[PDB]
């Protein structure tokens, strides 16, 4: 099918060349084969930012009409960030079909776009009250919270 | 398949290419990488698909595929 052939292409591309320190791996079915509709991913914090040292786990869930539609990208556990909903779902315009999603966007581009969002929040379109309010009212406390979260999710 | 092509990438953007036997311990690739880059074994750790590569792991055991990427990180030295 259209989704599965594109996702097999994306997997082969990712395995050969991907940004350093990221992870993107399909989950498995009971029979040991890959479930290309549900990927376990991880995004590293950028060096020189308060996110440095963290590795932040995310699930990427594809619908059967992918790549007409973007995947849903959900931090697990939910992330403290102004543009991450309490559910963990990421708000980003490239991840909305009727905003900036384009079918040609690759998994590398999605994960690099989420990485960029981490240290560059969009305060025009907040997704959670807590991280947004702290970002606006108390940047010192915001950075303390971010550095603590990065430590919590640092690889051992 | 007797051999597999692999590349080792670092955060400094380096990319070093290898062609190794599928059933040989990856210790031997790690040792080659250290010789080529002029650094000691205790200074690096190597990951594949987000997991540490043991000296006794082989490409076959790990399910590696032609032209796979392996990541090299600096270890605490420390
Ligand atoms: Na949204």
């Amino acid at each position: 099918g259209i989704a599965l052939s594109r996702l097999a292409q994306e997997r082969k591309a990712w395995r050969k060349d991907h940004p350093f320190g990221f992870v993107a791996v399909p989950t498995k079915n009971p029979d040991g084969t890959m479930n290309l509709m549900n990927w376990e991913c991880a995004i590293p914090g950028k060096k020189g930012t308060p996110w440095e040292g963290g590795l932040f786990k995310l699930r990427m869930l594809f619908k059967d009409d992918y790549p007409s539609s973007p995947p849903k990208c959900k931090f697990e556990p939910p992330l403290f960030h102004p543009n991450v909903y309490p559910s963990g779902t990421v708000s980003l315009s490239i991840l909305e079909e009727d905003k900036d999603w384009r079918p040609a966007i690759t998994i590398k581009q999605i994960l690099l776009g989420i990485q960029e969002l981490l240290n560059e929040p969009n305060i025009q379109d907040p997704a959670q009250a807590e991280a947004y309010t702290i970002y606006c009212q108390n940047r010192v406390e915001y950075e303390k919270r971010v550095r603590a979260q990065a430590k919590k999710f640092a690889p051992s | 398949m007797e051999y597999i092509k692999l590349k080792v990438i670092g955060q400094d953007s380096s990319e070093i290419h290898f062609k190794v036997k599928m059933t040989t311990h990856l210790k031997k690739l790690k040792e080659s990488y250290c010789q080529r880059q002029g650094v000691p074994m205790n200074s690096l750790r190597f990951l594949f698909e987000g997991q540490r590569i043991a000296d006794n792991h082989t490409p076959k055991e790990l399910g590696m595929e032609e032209e796979d990427v392996i990541e090299v990180y600096q270890e605490q030295t420390g």
